[PDB]
RNA sequence: UAUGCAAAUAUAAAAUUAUAGUAAUUAUAAAUUAUAUUA
RNA sequence: UAAAUUAUGGUCAAUUGUUAGUAUUCAUAUUAAUUUUUUUAAAUGUUUUAUCAUUUUAUAAAGGUUUAUUUUUGAAAGAUUUUUUGUAUAAAAUUUUAGGAAUAGUUAAUAAUAAUUUAUAAUUUUGAUUAGAUUGUUUUGUUAAUGCUAUUAGAUGGGUGUGGAAAAAUAAAAAAAAUAAUUAAUAUAUAUCAAUAAUAAAUUAAAUUAAUCUAUUAGUCAGAAAUGGAUGCCAGCCGUUGCGGUAAUUUCUAUGCUUUUAAAUAU
């Protein structure tokens, strides 16, 4: 139920803004939702194998 | 991200989590308080559905 | 680190069913009426030229030096479909769906069709849904119309509800029972309230009190509360509810009346957290997910995407005048080698005579469908006969009913062919 | 008809009665009640 | 006088009485208890020793205390060949009675003083002393919760004063100076105040060692459940509004019928 104030936007809007990318597969992979190893363990709890 | 530049993912971003295949119908399973006779369902038999 | 499991939150009722929501509300569900244009914001034209702001400097639009192009951010339409959500919904669109009148859906989808004199005027083809009703209780009292004159009248307390998020509850002092019944219920459909399901119970405790009846409903890890009370709670669909009636339960006053009032009343008091959020002028952390494909395509929009075509405003003003009409004989063989011949031929918009072109038997297909002396008119020649219009097929009358020899008949279509 | 003596409603409180063991309550206000010299 | 994010972290507060115009925590609810049931206690002779003696063996009798109860190692532990030390008795907080007045071998200084030392003394209305009740500062019950509501028992003056310490006159369940004994936890029929037993309270059977037990209640107007028969403001019912005036679904009786099944009822 957290209320975010208006602008709570703007430090990703200038991470976002200022982005640079060497190639356009840099831009979208499939991965960049993941940083930590949290992440990597929680995208694949699924697949045993990986 | 370790100087805090990369735009974030969060899961504050991540709207609902479609119904992509659906499921199967689910068929109308017999309980007890489905009978049609009233005297299945007696005071001194059926104390409920299940 | 949260102890509770909202796996298993919740009471049974038994038989009980209430409704949940997989995401949000379903009147926030469909959205046509920003996304097709009806409003009334895009009928008057005023603030649409807005759109086109970068016009105001002529030698800039055409240069793009600034990414700046539309009302809210890079171009107008970056995201139309998901931008704009972001705002809580106070007032969602709702059922929008016309192919039948109000009557029929209402009449197919709900019981309250079958009992036209217990709804009032502004709620009558306006419900789809089923209502239960429960009455609470019923006794009686002595009006006094005179001195001598006594009559016994009595006096109903119940409640309408649907667990489907909706309720009302209504009370009357009338002559016979079943009056009292149908006043209480059009009272109770007069006084109907809804409750925000989003939330599935009260986010903080609401403390209100009814006339002399404390009442408190605060959120609770399930339904708990008086039996009564309890499914009134239910006939709203609420989850997470828990709510109490004047401290301890001896305390005054007490009725089944007071009992019912009092959590309607609470009820009635109880904001919805979206409500909450606008009234402050903040983002709900539940809405922010809809600022995603913006934020995306921010992200990028770095390179080409970015690029404007150098020269090219888009907006191309008219200069000359263009006509390409023709005369018909000209346009009578002007397709005939792209397509067959006799192009325009039944064409009603595209020729000054729509039946040029044609042969006789089309031309007698409309007058088929489209249908003083002693003469006999070739038509009943025929109905004696028995010929019909058909049968003639090779000669050039068309018109079967009018009085005129066949050299007229001829003249009078001749430019036809 | 304010020279003796004389604190005392202007509210700090926990259901009525009762010297603080008696009875089971009490209190309460707008429904209803035909004659007051108006063109 | 600015927001914040490297995002659910530091581990669950959550309230259930069918009422009767209205005002006021007050009958009938649940939990906890007393009503209520013999599955945990127990019998007398303590014991050595150098002989009429001397060594070992220290807080369950009663009385009613609210400015109240406080202490050592010299005994044993305990180890070297002999002289071995110092630290203690004092205080501070918390203290009850619906309607409230004085209390007294008495304060402080002197000192191993004074039944007649010296002094303008001490306790009390910020509630004393007598007098009632009462076993004091990790223990319970209810509850979402600051609360409300319990907690036993055990220190009762001196008078040849022993002993390290008075705790010293039945009433153990503490092995008490040679390994009594550990194949033991079982103690028969007594007590005191505790110690919650209706332990799958009803159909397929007890991987036993078959030992203890033969086990039932309520309602029947309101509100799950009714008919006969009496009775006639009587007899009686009464958690409560109230019922009983020859037709009582509210009494009594008979028979059925109702229950969500550790019982009704009383406190
Ligand atoms: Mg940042
Ligand atoms: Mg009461
Ligand atoms: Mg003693
Ligand atoms: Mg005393
Ligand atoms: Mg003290
Ligand atoms: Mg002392
Ligand atoms: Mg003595
Ligand atoms: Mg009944
Ligand atoms: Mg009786
Ligand atoms: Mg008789
Ligand atoms: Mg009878």
């Amino acid at each position: 139920i957290t209320f975010y104030s208006d602008r709570f936007l703007f430090r990703d809007l200038v991470n976002r803004r200022e982005a640079s990318y060497a190639n356009v597969w840099e831009m979208d992979d499939p991965y960049r939702f993941l940083q930590t190893e949290q992440d990597y363990e929680d995208y694949w709890g699924d697949n045993y194998d990986v | 991200y370790a100087r805090g530049q990369h735009p974030s993912y969060d899961m504050v971003y991540a709207g609902p989590m479609p119904e992509i295949f659906p499921m199967r119908r689910d068929f109308r399973k017999p309980t007890r308080w489905d009978f049609h006779d009233i005297e299945k369902q007696g005071k001194y038999r059926t104390s409920g559905p299940y | 680190k949260n102890l509770n499991s909202w796996y298993t939150k919740g009471t049974m009722r038994g038989g009980v069913p209430r409704i949940y929501y997989a995401w949000m509300r379903p009147g926030s569900f469909t959205r046509r009426r920003f996304e097709k244009m009806r409003n009334p914001f895009v009928d008057l034209e005023t603030g649409t030229s807005l759109y086109f702001r970068d016009t105001r400097d002529s030698a800039e639009a055409i240069a793009h030096a600034a990414d700046s192009k539309g009302i809210k951010g890079m171009d107008n339409a970056i995201d139309l479909y998901n931008e704009y959500r972001i705002v809580p919904d106070l007032y969602p669109e709702g059922f929008q769906w016309k192919h039948k009148l109000n009557t029929e859906y209402n009449q197919w989808r709900s019981n309250t069709w079958l009992t036209p004199d217990l709804i009032p005027k502004e709620h009558r083809g306006r419900f789809l849904c089923n209502f239960q009703l429960n009455i609470v209780a019923y006794d009686m009292r002595v009006v006094k119309f005179s001195p001598k004159d006594h009559r016994q009248w009595i006096y109903c307390v119940l409640y309408v509800g649907s667990g489907k998020g909706i309720a009302g509850w209504g009370r009357a002092v009338a002559p016979s029972t079943q009056e009292a019944k149908k006043e209480a219920i059009r009272e109770a459909f007069s006084n109907i309230i809804a409750v925000d399901l989003e939330q599935e119970g009260p986010m903080y405790p609401v403390r209100v009190n009814a006339d002399g009846v404390r009442v408190l409903l605060y959120p609770a890890r399930r339904i708990v509360a008086n039996f009564r009370v309890a499914d009134i709670l239910c006939a709203f669909g609420f989850q997470h509810a828990g709510c109490r009636i004047n401290l301890k339960a001896t305390n005054n006053p007490k009725s089944p009346t007071h009992t019912v009032e009092g959590v309607f009343e609470a009820v009635k008091a109880l904001r919805s957290v979206s409500e909450i959020a606008a009234s402050r002028g903040k983002v709900p952390h539940s809405l922010i997910y809809n600022i995603y494909p913006y934020l995306e395509e921010i992200r990028r929009r770095k390179g080409m995407m970015a690029m404007h075509p150098p020269g090219k405003d888009g907006l191309l003003m008219p200069d000359r005048v263009v006509d390409n009409r023709l005369p018909d004989h000209l346009k009578r063989g002007y397709y005939d080698d792209v397509y067959w011949k006799d192009f325009f031929a039944g064409s009603d918009e595209h020729l000054n005579e729509p039946r040029m072109g044609l042969r006789g038997d089309e031309m007698r297909r409309r007058l088929e469908e489209a249908q003083d002396t002693r003469r006999r008119t070739l038509e009943d020649v025929l109905k004696r006969l028995g010929k019909t219009t058909r049968d003639l097929g090779s000669i050039p009358i068309v018109n079967p009913r009018v009085d005129v020899g066949l050299p007229t008949h001829i003249k009078r279509n001749y430019q036809l062919h």
